[PDB]
């Protein structure tokens, strides 16, 4: 029973962790184009990432 | 050739040690422990046993008075009762109606029996190992008596044999026992000198033959009744028979570690705790040169049947390709699985089976026949059987091998996990380093 929990908390918190910093790359890659007045993200890059 | 190597004290189960020395085949020796005893040094404090109480026939002294002094006695009571008038079948005793006089003394002495109903009262100390290791190997199958101390040095078919000490000092006896007949107990006992009435130790003797006694029974005189020669008196019973009757539950039914225990002398058979060092100094007439030996090449191990159980539940065929008849030593390298032989007889047809058993749900081990090695890994079945009358004849593993089922399952999905965080990774540092760029 210990193990299965150990294993189960461990796996859950390794792909939250992972889950986390991917948000965290894109919302730092899509960050500049919010800021710029005017213009417009790529649409390759809003394609591979859902640009508002 | 010396050689060292460690056993586990546990009575029946074989063991197999592998020697190997460049220049010779290997050769693999058998011991097994047939009987252990511990015996624990004592010195003797005091017995008991029950007493009894004499009581001398009362002086009575017609028209006259007395006077009793004491005497160097176990409870001498004495005591001299005035203005008594005995009467007997016959008629009064003495004339005098009042002027009469009467003398009882009793005190208190040991049975008659003391020499074959004792309880003794020792004090345990450091206690020692004696065993009946049996050897075999090659043509010799011999039993000897040995002294687990690291002093004793027996030899056995031109093999010096050094056992111990023991790893572990765990000995069941407390500081105090008490021996009775056929049982002991871990009780303490009032010091010597020191007893209570009604309770156990009231009469001490130093030894059985001793001359001296101590006594405390709570011995009290009373009046005669009138018109009666009698000497009455009022005494506790005797306390070794109160202990006799609850004395509690027994080491015997009572000792852990599945220790038998027996007396005369006091000591405890079979107890299974530790492992025990084997150091051995064995000469070069018991090897086989390797130009004498049979050269096995291309050995490969597949297994048949497994079911990890208390008995030899397993069967696994060696294949191999040989150049003469003869034989050669097999052993395992691994505690998870106990081979039962320990020499086969190899031929041109190239096929052995040997017997092996495990406890472990995927067992992996090295096996060697001769001076090759091959590995071999099974699957086993857990048996159905739920209670059996034998020792179990495995070391007790249950760890599975690394390519196990489960274990393969939790590599897998620890691959998934660490493959996903590590293209998490390599992303955000790709990123940041453009990011740092601009
Ligand atoms: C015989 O009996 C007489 C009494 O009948 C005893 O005399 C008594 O002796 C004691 C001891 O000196 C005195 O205290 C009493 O006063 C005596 N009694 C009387 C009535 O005088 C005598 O001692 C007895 N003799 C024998 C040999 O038994
Ligand atoms: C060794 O000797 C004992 C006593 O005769 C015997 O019971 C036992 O089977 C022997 N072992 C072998 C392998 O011959």
């Amino acid at each position: 029973v210990s193990a299965v929990v150990g294993m189960s908390l461990l796996a859950l918190i390794s792909i939250f962790a992972s889950c986390y910093m991917l948000v965290a790359a894109r919302s730092k890659c899509l960050t500049p184009y919010a800021l710029t007045p005017g213009a417009a993200v790529p649409w390759t890059l809003g394609i591979l990432c859902c640009a508002p | 050739y010396e050689h060292s190597t460690v056993m586990p004290n546990v009575v029946g189960f074989p063991y197999k040690a592998h020697i190997e020395r460049p220049g010779y085949s290997p050769l693999t020796l058998q011991m097994q422990v047939v009987e252990t005893s511990l015996e624990p040094t004592l010195n003797l404090e005091y017995i008991t046993c029950e007493y009894k109480t004499v009581v001398p026939s009362p002086y009575v002294k017609c028209c006259g008075a007395s006077e009793c002094s004491t005497k160097e006695k176990p409870d001498y009571q004495c005591k001299v009762y005035t203005g008594v008038y005995p009467f007997m079948w016959g008629g009064a005793y003495c004339f005098c109606d009042s002027e009469n006089t009467q003398l009882s003394e009793a005190y208190v002495d040991r049975s008659d029996v003391c020499r074959h109903d004792h309880a003794s009262a020792y004090k345990a100390h450091t206690a020692s190992l004696k065993a009946k290791v049996r050897v075999m190997y090659g043509n010799v199958n011999q039993t000897v008596d040995v002294y687990v101390n690291g002093d004793h040095a027996v030899t056995i078919g031109g093999t010096q044999f050094i056992f111990g000490p023991l790893s572990s000092a765990w000995t069941p006896f407390d500081n105090k026992i008490v021996v009775y007949k056929d049982e002991v107990f871990n009780q303490d006992f009032p010091p010597y000198g020191s007893g209570q009435p009604g309770r156990f130790g009231d009469i001490q003797s130093r030894t059985v033959e001793s001359n001296d006694l101590y006594a405390n029974t709570a011995l009290k005189l009373a009046r005669p009744s009138p018109g009666m020669v009698h000497v009455p008196y009022t005494q506790t019973p005797s306390g070794f028979k109160y202990w006799l009757k609850e004395k509690g539950t027994a080491l015997n039914t009572k000792a852990p570690f599945g220790c038998q225990i027996k007396t005369n002398p006091v000591r405890a058979m079979n107890c299974a705790v530790g492992n025990i060092p084997v150091s051995m100094n064995l000469p070069d007439s018991a090897f086989t040169r390797i130009v004498e030996a049979p050269t096995i090449i291309d050995l490969t191990c597949t297994v048949a049947t497994c079911t990890h159980s208390s008995d030899f539940g397993g069967v696994l065929t060696l294949t191999y390709k040989t150049d003469k008849n003869g034989d050669c030593s097999v052993h395992s390298h691994s505690n998870v699985a106990t081979l039962q032989e320990a020499t086969a007889k190899v031929k041109t047809a190239g096929k052995v089976t040997l017997h092996f058993s495990t406890a472990s749900a995927s067992p992996s081990f090295v096996v060697s026949l001769c001076s090759a090695r091959a590995t071999c890994s099974a699957s086993c079945e857990p048996p159905k059987d739920h209670i059996v009358p034998y020792a179990a004849s495995h070391s007790n593993v249950v760890f599975p091998d690394m390519s196990g089922t489960a274990l393969s399952w939790v590599q897998k999905i620890s691959g998934g996990l660490g493959a996903f965080a590590i293209g998490a990774i390599l992303v955000l540092v790709v990123v940041t380093c453009i990011g740092l760029r601009r």
